[PDB]
């Protein structure tokens, strides 16, 4: 989806690009020394020109990097395993093992 | 939804360390001037043993622990929907929550000049409706299964139904069949005995 | 439907037993206190069903096999009935208390609504209908509120 | 249930006894299931902490 | 002095857990591979989440080559090739569940020959007693042989 949006920009403005995954694999937080790990770190040390992913805007991030207008709204959720409780022809006989 | 989950204790739950979700829950949980009383409950589960007990290093370990273990994973619902829809067993289900204000963006280097050029085209794409065509592209309402397979309870009433123990009538049918066979065997023998 | 089908089965199986006894008559005295008419046949089958008719006089292997299957059937039916009535009465008691809109929107036995041309009605129209609210809650209220 | 053979042939009586037996069966089953319910309602409590 | 519970070798741990009343504390990344590939699915595992530690190649002290490796590792990670190597040995595919302390399928409730077995005791006892009594009464009638 974000590659789709970035191509819908590139084809309109002529951006060439190359993409590389952030090594630390985390979006990142401030550390104890005030330096930033992760994807924000790459933009703070000017190692890359733009970041693009599910990167939610928050004031403590926005303080050190600049965000466009938001293109989709955020929401927290939960994943849970499906249960059982089913009915079958063998339910007539279920009290005893086959 | 979420309000009950803060109260049960048979299934533990947690999230990815030092995500934005972890800091969000730490923010809501401690605040004594929160109006709600769910958020300040959840923190007491997640933080057990300095949080080292119920948290996973990275999302995939979360999903694995949910599929195999006894666990519940707290993460962006806009992600979890695609996982629930694309499990080949359709064996997960997922529940969302209504939130606003915050949203996904593109981060530019500080002071980089392109900020308005991208916003212009984003506004254009919102006006065109392309921004919704893309969501219909990546979040279609059907896949390997249907999320509404996760729910239906309007067709239950406790009363049993004709099909619901049809296996019993098989026993009577087998009785009829075997009695017919035995009567045929008796007839076949009596046709040769010529007598009772 | 089922509570009638069960009774209807009895009205069949007695006549089936009668016909089977007619196809294989005994060597013993016909029409004796070991009665052989349809009335008695069905009465016996029925008595056996409710577990307290008493003896059965028939002695053919086919009829004995049929009676065995009928007895088994009876047992199953009764047991099931009891086991289920238990469950029903049990769950009867513990039935929460209901204090959420999720409750009101899951049940339907109590109809719910509001005054037309009102902020609440417009609010539920605008939210429920909208096909992008992660389609989980809502729309269920609108479904009833927009009936007729 | 521990009664023996019902001795008489009249249709007037038989299709009353065929109701009395039903009544019996029902009430017995009812009582049983009720006791079961009663006990299952207990054994589950804990709460107020 | 630690001599009573510890072991010299990882195998000495695994086997002792498999057959003794024992538990073993080790690297989770190894215990994953040990657990998942057991054809008995006999184990299960639990873990404690410890942040910011890792594995590393080691060299002789002060050896100059340290930096060539430490640059090359970043190029291997960035591009997108150090993930295929991990998804080859660890595609996170534990067919059988080894995260539960219990079983997610033994909950049917159906009774089995094991749990029901005690009821058969009464019938066996009655058979034994009845045959014993019948034989004693047969001997008792042997004394007179007549009816």
């Amino acid at each position: 989806f974000s590659i789709d949006v970035l191509d819908a920009l590139s084809n309109y403005l002529g951006f060439n690009y190359e993409i590389y995954v952030a090594p630390d694999h985390k979006y990142g937080s401030p550390q104890e020394d005030g330096t930033w790990n992760g994807l924000v770190g790459e933009l703070v040390f000017k190692r890359a020109d733009i970041g693009i992913s599910a990167l939610t805007i928050t004031p403590d991030r926005e303080n050190v990097v600049d965000f466009t207008t938001r293109y989709m709204d955020y929401s927290v959720g939960v994943l849970l395993r499906r249960a059982e409780k089913t009915v079958d022809m063998f339910a007539c006989l279920a009290p005893f093992d086959l | 939804s979420l309000q009950d989950l803060s109260k049960q204790t048979e299934i533990p739950y947690g999230t990815v360390l030092d995500s934005a979700v972890y800091e969000h829950v730490r923010m809501k949980g401690l605040n004594p001037f929160e109006r709600d009383s769910m958020y300040s409950q959840m923190w007491r589960m997640i933080n057990r043993s300095n949080g080292s007990e119920n948290n996973v290093l990275e999302s995939q370990a979360g999903i694995q622990k949910v599929k195999y273990g006894n666990y519940a994973f707290v993460w962006d619902a806009a992600v979890l929907e695609y996982v629930a829809i694309n499990d080949p067993d359709c064996s997960f289900y997922t529940i969302g929550n209504t939130v606003a204000d915050r949203g996904y963006g593109i981060a530019l280097q500080h002071g980089s000049p392109y900020r308005d050029v991208f916003s212009q085209r984003i506004l254009e794409l919102q006006q065109n409706g392309d921004m919704d065509i893309l969501k219909h592209k990546w979040w279609p309402k059907n896949g390997q299964c249907d999320l509404y397979s996760s729910v239906d309870t309007k067709q239950k009433g406790g009363a049993l139904d004709i099909k619901s123990f049809a296996g019993v009538f098989c026993i009577l049918a087998a009785g009829i069949v075997l009695s017919c066979f035995i009567a045929m065997l008796e007839t076949w023998w009596n046709k040769r005995k010529g007598s009772r | 439907s089922l509570w009638a089908c069960i009774a209807g089965t009895v009205l069949l199986v007695g006549l089936l037993v009668y016909l089977l006894n007619w196809l294989n008559p005994p060597r013993l005295q016909m029409g004796s206190m070991t009665s052989t008419t349809l009335y008695n046949s069905m009465w016996f089958v029925y008595g056996s069903f409710v577990q307290q008719g008493g003896e059965v006089p028939y002695t053919t292997l086919a009829t004995r096999m049929m009676m065995g299957a009928w007895w088994l059937f009876a047992l199953i039916v009764i047991s099931s009935y009891t086991a289920n009535l238990a469950a029903f009465l049990t769950i009867t008691r513990i039935e929460s208390s209901i204090q959420s809109l999720q409750d009101l929107s899951k049940q339907t036995e109590i109809p719910y609504g509001t005054v037309l041309d009102s902020a609440v009605y417009e609010h539920v129209r605008m939210k429920g209908l909208n096909p992008f609210e992660r389609d989980s809650m809502y729309s269920q209220m609108w479904r009833m509120i927009n009936r007729s």
